[PDB]
RNA sequence: CCGCGAUGGUAGUGUGGGGUCUCCCCAUGCGAGAGUAGG
RNA sequence: GUUUAUUAAAAACACAGCACUGUGCAAACACGAAAGUGGACGUAUACGGUGUGACGCCUGCCCGGUGCCGGAAGGUUAAUUGAUGGGGUUAGCGCAAGCGAAGCUCUUGAUCGAAGCCCCGGUAAACGGCGGCCUAAGGUAGCGAAAUUCCUUGUCGGGUAAGUUCCGACCUGCACGAAUGGCGUAAUGAUGGCCAGGCUGUCUCCACCCGAGACUCAGUGAAAUUGAACUCGCUGUGAAGAUGCAGUGUACCCGCGGCAAGACGGAAAGACCCCGUGAACCUUUACUAUAGCUUGACACUGAACAUGUUCUAACGUUGACCCGUAAUCCGGGUUGCGGACAGUGUCUGGUGGGUAGUUUGACUGGGGCGGUCUCCUCCUAAAGAGUAACGGAGGAGCACGAAGGUUGGCUAAUCCGGAGGUUAGUGCAAUGGCAUAAGCCAGCUUGACUGCGAGCGUGACGGCGCGAGCAGGUGCGAAAGCAGGUCAUAGUGAUCCGGUGGUUCUGAAUGGAAGGGCCAUC
RNA sequence: GUAACGGGGCUAAACCAUGCACCGAAGCUGCGGCAGCGACGCGUUGUUGGGUAGGGGAGCGUUCUGUAAGCCUG
RNA sequence: AGGACCGAACCGACUAAUGUUGAAAAAUUAGCGGAUGACUUGUGGCUGGGGGUGAAAGGCCAAUCAAACCGGGAGAUAGCUGGUUCUCCCCGAAAGCUAUUUAGGUAGCGCCUCGUGAAUUCAUCUCCGGGGGUAGAGCACUGUUUCGGCAAAACCCGAUGCAAACUGCGAAUACCGGAGAAUGUUAUCACGGGAGACACACGGCGGGUGCUAACGUCCGUC
RNA sequence: UUUUGUAUAAUGGGUCAGCGACUUAUAUUCUGUAGCAAGGUUAACCGAAUAGGGGAGCCGAAGGGAAACCGAGUCUUAACU
RNA sequence: CCAUAGGUUAAUGAGGCGAACCGGGGGAACUGAAACAUCUAAGUACCCCGAGGAAAAGAAAUCAACCGAGAUUCCCCCAG
């Protein structure tokens, strides 16, 4: 009655912390907002998140419920 | 063009576009042509 | 004897400037009206036969 | 900005080596979690 | 009686007898593109086909299924015929847009139309079937642990000291049964089973003897096999059962007669088993064809009214007679009979394992059977991604003009206004998300926009995904802004072929058109 | 068939600890030689050279044609 | 009289032994059946291969039969098996992924080789910037569990454990990025010529499955 | 030889001698090499001619677009940042 | 009935064989499509008839494209 699986959807951090990026990079594919988008990161449909300038990516922990942001540090 | 059994390429892709005859009897003439007519006088029967 | 093109190539591929093949995408022949527009816009202008596929498309159209 | 915590020990573990090899031990490096003093 | 020449002689085949069924004679039927020939120089007391298998007593119920036979009202239905509509072209009419006669032409398909099928009956010595409320009907007579009985060496009786076999019974017939006959049956059988008398070297248990080989001498003189051999035992080892490796034991060199435990001995590229998108032949309500059979239309094919028959002149004659002619062929003639029928050609519907070509998947702890095959979620998965098993668990093949967009407003479960704080909710699985709520309500709406797209993710590829921003035009809001569907991740199908709409494309002399392309879509 | 140290044998020739010696390979070093590659002195220095499928490079020999009415050969 | 009886010739072929590189590619020996018949036999004739003939065994059709023999299409096709011949030098795999009427075949990619081009391109270490949810741990959550207390035995509280599909915690390693040195025959990437390979095996470590059985099976990694 | 793996008790060979398996034609692409070079080269055929003639053709010097067409641009789009 | 069929004789010709090529009448399958039926193999193999030194074809109811060509046959291109 098993034998059932679904494609691996290769989901997680596509540019990791300090790593220079240009403006549209995916930096976190995921589902819903494990990530936050910080300063110049978007947030896609299905909950992306993307550089929308060129900078480097920059993680942070922040807010009253200390969550997970990323933001791009415009070089 | 056989892949195994899979549906090749030249399958897979669909067909596009027809053939033009009037471009068939088209041609470009380069201006290092130009010169080498004799007489002068460029057309289509000093051409060929 | 000459090498026979394989026709069905010939009516699917066309050799561009330095050599590559141009080419109709797949998916935009029916069941339309599911797919996205931005998905359809995107299927319709000609693309280039990748690098692993060349092989095959040369062998095929030795006359292009 | 976003309401805990040493020290010590313990667990685990990278590399190399070993045993009585379902599990461990030794050398070296990394070293929690929980809890304790305390804040 | 017959049979597998060469492993089967039988219970198999045949058989007289029985029954059903076809067949009116140019018989049915068979061989043959045909002419003809067999059937038969026969004629229904005959001939073909089918089943059963002397004889005796018999042969029950079911016509729903499949076949066959009969029916012929109604439905459906071929070729054929071409009503009607729609289009192309262009003489003209128009200042132009366009409109548009005739002709030619592309398309549409009214009407006509047989058999078949549906339909209504019949038929079981047609193929078949013969119950635990249900069926077409529920197995009669006879027989029954059987050439059938799995359980089973059933149970009881007989025979034997002891009998899984045998004989007689019982009936609980796994799964008998009435012409793919039931039950009996004298005689018959190189037939199967069982018992007894006689008989014996079949045996207890072998002994001796006579001959032919074997053995020795002379003469002649093969064979299979064979990588090379200086070719021992044992215990281990080891492509896992060793003459050949390790260790060890034993062993002077070489014949001859004997025996077969080993050389995984010789012989034959395993027949079992699986595999190959191998083969053959066989089957059928597998697919596609097709001979044959059958239907109608037109032709050969005509004449008088009926919307009936009659006629003779085509055509047939395997009736008679005459001639070629010394001829049961053939032809011609005369005549009778039949007669536009029959029959044949082309076309056409039906039927068609009679015949032909083929197909009939893969995975798989062998194959088969079962299960599975694409997509989504979790775990296995070793804290980036990815990661297998016929591993462990669940879902999808949609929904929604609001359940989408935006602005404003609102906050749950559960327990007893308060407590509590998401323990609820999400259109639907699971996981990760969601209060700034993505949950929930109302108003106004159509951004579920069109063209594009820096850059990036993910794929062998085909592809799939995320995306600021730019142009045009839009909604909401006061505006900032937000909106290119939905909390996200399933809800899917390449190409070909073709359909529909659009179109600064193409248009085989030229103008058009057809067809093609391109865009949208099925 | 001893047959559960490879055997003999062993009371250490067993086991534990500590130490110093030695044996031991186609490993390393020494001496001689050949070749590949990297810079060019056309100098010598560094380094490399186990290989199936397979890729690359360079050769040997055989028959025949020219060179050859030449050359070798009773 | 008789598909009557006993039994030679004649026609058969039930049993046994022998023979099985035979005396013989089917016989010999001892027995056996029919023997006036649906008998047997000589000579000649006729039937022809999807065809014949068959008292029916797929029997027989010249030692050949579920489609004769001979010649031809013909070198059918063979994703299968076998075999593939002189020498030296350099490099040197794979037994994986994806797809496949695919699974012992094949294709793209990965890995080999040759050529060309190009960056401090690549690797090791150190330092720096990162995300983790594994090991371990823990029990707030989702389940499971025992004892005591309390009490509608629920709930709640204290105490004790357990979890691949539990996480109010959380390593080592590994991985991504940056910087710096030393070292390394560019070790890197791209493009192009030529491949092979897509049966893997055992051992270590982490696991699923199996019995923490297998020289078992299926992954990861060395 | 085949294999994960063979002294294997898996395959093949009794031995010797002789023969016995990547060829040939045409097309196409890449490498080397030679010629000529924005050009290169001819086919059939003619020619007693390996000459010479024969440039019909073919490839190249321009691309883009389905195409008309435009052209160092072109396509896309009403139009491109 | 005329006749015609038929009969006899005479003259002339045919007949049979042969390797390929040639025209015509018939006409496979293996195979390829990685199965297979359309399709392929192929109007091939093969059978049959007829001819000639050659055969066949041949003097436009042909092409072309508004310019023109000028029977048939064969070769090289066009062009995979
Ligand atoms: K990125
Ligand atoms: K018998
Ligand atoms: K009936
Ligand atoms: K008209
Ligand atoms: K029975
Ligand atoms: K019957
Ligand atoms: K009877
Ligand atoms: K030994
Ligand atoms: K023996
Ligand atoms: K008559
Ligand atoms: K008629
Ligand atoms: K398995
Ligand atoms: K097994
Ligand atoms: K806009
Ligand atoms: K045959
Ligand atoms: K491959
Ligand atoms: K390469
Ligand atoms: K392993
Ligand atoms: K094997
Ligand atoms: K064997
Ligand atoms: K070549
Ligand atoms: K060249
Ligand atoms: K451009
Ligand atoms: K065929
Ligand atoms: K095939
Ligand atoms: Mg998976
Ligand atoms: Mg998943
Ligand atoms: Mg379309
Ligand atoms: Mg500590
Ligand atoms: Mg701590
Ligand atoms: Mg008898
Ligand atoms: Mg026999
Ligand atoms: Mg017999
Ligand atoms: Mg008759
Ligand atoms: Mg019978
Ligand atoms: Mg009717
Ligand atoms: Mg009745
Ligand atoms: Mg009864
Ligand atoms: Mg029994
Ligand atoms: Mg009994
Ligand atoms: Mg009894
Ligand atoms: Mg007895
Ligand atoms: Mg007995
Ligand atoms: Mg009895
Ligand atoms: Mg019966
Ligand atoms: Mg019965
Ligand atoms: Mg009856
Ligand atoms: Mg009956
Ligand atoms: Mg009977
Ligand atoms: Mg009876
Ligand atoms: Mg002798
Ligand atoms: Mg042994
Ligand atoms: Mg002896
Ligand atoms: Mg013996
Ligand atoms: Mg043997
Ligand atoms: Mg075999
Ligand atoms: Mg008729
Ligand atoms: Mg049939
Ligand atoms: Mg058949
Ligand atoms: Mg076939
Ligand atoms: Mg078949
Ligand atoms: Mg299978
Ligand atoms: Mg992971
Ligand atoms: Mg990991
Ligand atoms: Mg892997
Ligand atoms: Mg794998
Ligand atoms: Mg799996
Ligand atoms: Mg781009
Ligand atoms: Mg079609
Ligand atoms: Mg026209
Ligand atoms: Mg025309
Ligand atoms: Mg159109
Ligand atoms: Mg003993
Ligand atoms: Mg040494
Ligand atoms: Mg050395
Ligand atoms: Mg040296
Ligand atoms: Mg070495
Ligand atoms: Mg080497
Ligand atoms: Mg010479
Ligand atoms: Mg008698
Ligand atoms: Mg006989
Ligand atoms: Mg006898
Ligand atoms: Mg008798
Ligand atoms: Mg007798
Ligand atoms: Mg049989
Ligand atoms: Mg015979
Ligand atoms: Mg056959
Ligand atoms: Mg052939
Ligand atoms: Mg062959
Ligand atoms: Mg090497
Ligand atoms: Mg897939
Ligand atoms: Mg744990
Ligand atoms: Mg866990
Ligand atoms: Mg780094
Ligand atoms: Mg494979
Ligand atoms: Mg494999
Ligand atoms: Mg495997
Ligand atoms: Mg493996
Ligand atoms: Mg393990
Ligand atoms: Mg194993
Ligand atoms: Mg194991
Ligand atoms: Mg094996
Ligand atoms: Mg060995
Ligand atoms: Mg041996
Ligand atoms: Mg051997
Ligand atoms: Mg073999
Ligand atoms: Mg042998
Ligand atoms: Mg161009
Ligand atoms: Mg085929
Ligand atoms: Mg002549
Ligand atoms: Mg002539
Ligand atoms: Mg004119």
């Amino acid at each position: 009655r098993n034998g059932r699986d679904s494609e691996a959807k290769r989901l997680g951090v596509k540019r990791f912390g300090g790593e220079s990026v240009l403006a549209g990079s995916i930096i976190v594919r995921q589902r819903g907002t494990k990530f936050h988008a910080g300063a110049n990161v978007g947030c896609g449909r299905d909950h992306t998140l993307f550089a929308k300038a060129d900078g480097k990516v920059k993680f942070e922990v922040k807010g009253p419920k200390n969550r997970k942001f990323i933001s791009i540090e415009a070089e | 063009g056989f892949e195994g059994g899979q549906m090749p390429l030249y399958r897979r892709l669909p067909k596009f576009g027809f053939t033009s005859r009037k471009a068939a009897i088209t041609a470009e003439i380069r201006l290092s042509d130009l010169a080498k007519v004799e007489g002068g006088v460029v057309d289509l029967n000093t051409l060929k | 004897p000459k090498i026979k093109t394989v026709r069905g190539a010939a009516k699917r591929f066309k050799k561009t400037g330095k050599g590559g093949f141009k080419h109709k995408h797949a998916n935009l022949r029916h069941i339309l009206t599911k797919k996205a527009t931005k998905r359809k816009r995107h299927l319709r202008p000609k693309a280039m036969v990748s690098k692993g596929d060349l092989g095959l498309v040369i062998a095929c159209l030795p006359y292009a």
